[PDB]
């Protein structure tokens, strides 16, 4: 099977900025008839796959100018002069030489100004304690970059186990990333402990953000 | 050109 | 050119299903389709391919003897049967020509069944509050604060916990507003035909 590799999964870029994905091939992609069968594609926010570009560098009807494929026979590049709002999505390189096969993607996010979490933590509801289980949550709110790292820590002891994180897609309105973290525990166990805490990790900070409760 | 209909892949 | 999808659903497995592909605007008996599945994990996959007039397709090695494509030019539309299903399946189906894609059809095999969610209240300049959406299934659920308040709403992606689906939604206010006035969050799950509101109330 072929596989093909977009070495870079995210890619950050201002409105106007030149931008290129770049593909690899693990085997050459030219066919007997003299045609390379490579396509791009752009999936938008909640919407579905559209073609871009096909056979390396053949722009498609309706696919403004500033859209531009290259390649070799293993190596393919799509080159974005001047990205632009409705750009934003995933790019995905793809072939049929071959039994046909997908990159795996490409975020082209729009590039903002360092923006620092807003860090809340929640202790279980009385309600749900009522039932065996009890969820502990972390939230990190309206930060950027989307490189982030959660720690839980349990009266000083981190905490991997029960761990369920979800990060939003970038906003819409102020192009942020916002994250929850959730310890799942049970009733009998949450109530063997004394101190909970939720520490996080960004770039707008040296020392962690550190958000705790008792009881 | 846009899909490789004639591939040797295909039964 | 204009592609429709149509057949998806929530299935268990071993179970078969059926998609289809309403075709206009084109010639349909001139053009080479195929079928493409977008699961999370997966990322795209080809699943099966047709010719023109028939005579040729193909198959992903992990749907041969279980899947079959086919088409009626006639009636312009293009067939999966997707027969023994797997959780492997799960995915939302694309019916495409390459440079036309439809909007998709979504298809779930699972062993879990339709379940409603159970809400538990998240609280403590701004004050933060949430709901906690639990131990629901299938996907999806809309969240909503006092439907009113959009403004500092952040709906966290659903996360699957022993075959069933937890969400978190969470509101910023002012902490003048709450809790002289009520914050609540609306949860619907359309699948068990359910709508819980749950009041955030001070601990």
């Amino acid at each position: 099977d072929i596989v093909l590799t977009q070495t870079t999964p995210t890619l950050s870029a201002t409105i106007g900025q030149s931008v290129s994905i770049s593909c690899r091939s693990s085997q050459s992609l030219l066919e007997s008839d003299g045609n390379t069968y490579l396509n791009w594609l752009l999936q938008r926010p909640g919407q579905s796959p559209q073609l871009l570009i096909y056979s390396v560098s053949n722009l498609e009807s309706g696919v403004p100018n500033r859209f531009s494929g290259s390649g070799s026979e293993t190596d393919f590049t799509l080159k974005i002069s001047g990205v632009e709002a409705e750009d934003l999505g995933v790019y995905y390189c793809m072939q049929t030489t071959h039994a046909p096969t997908f990159g795996a993607g490409t975020k082209l996010e729009l590039k903002r100004a360092d923006a620092a979490p807003t860090v809340s933590i929640f202790p279980p509801s009385t309600e749900q304690l009522a039932t065996g289980g009890a969820s502990v949550v972390c939230l990190m709110n309206n930060f950027y970059p989307r490189d982030i790292s959660v720690k839980w820590k349990i009266d000083g002891t981190e905490r991997r186990d029960g761990v369920l994180d979800s990060v939003t897609d970038q906003d819409s309105k102020d192009s942020t990333y916002s994250m929850s973290s959730t310890l799942s525990l049970t009733k009998a166990d949450y109530e063997s402990h004394n101190l909970y805490t939720c520490e996080v990790v960004h770039k707008t900070s040296s020392s962690p953000v550190v958000k705790s409760f008792n009881r | 050109q846009l899909i490789n209909t004639n591939g040797s892949w295909h039964v | 050119v204009k592609l429709q999808e149509s057949g998806g659903g929530l299935v268990q497995p071993g179970r078969s299903l059926k998609l289809s592909c309403a075709a206009s605007g084109f010639t349909f008996s001139d053009s080479y389709l195929a079928w493409v599945r977008q699961a999370p994990t997966k990322g795209l996959e080809w699943v099966a391919s047709i010719t023109n007039s028939g005579g040729r397709f193909y198959y992903r090695d992990s749907v041969k003897g279980r899947f079959t494509i086919s088409r009626d030019n006639a009636k312009s539309t293009l067939y999966l049967q997707m027969d023994s299903l797997r959780s492997e399946d799960t995915a939302t189906y694309y019916c495409t020509r390459m440079d036309y894609w439809g909007q998709g059809t979504t298809v779930t095999v699972s062993s879990a069944e339709t379940t409603a969610p159970s809400v538990y209240p998240l609280a403590p300049s701004m004050v933060t509050l949430g709901c906690l959406v639990k131990g629901y299934f299938p996907e999806p659920v809309t969240v909503t604060w006092n439907s009113a308040l959009s403004s500092g709403v952040h709906t966290f992606p659903a996360v699957l916990q022993s075959g069933l689906y937890t969400l978190t939604s969470s509101v910023t206010v002012p902490s003048s507003t709450w809790p002289s006035q009520t914050v609540t969050c609306n949860v619907a799950h359309p699948a068990s035909s359910t709508k819980v509101d749950k009041k955030i109330v001070p601990r």
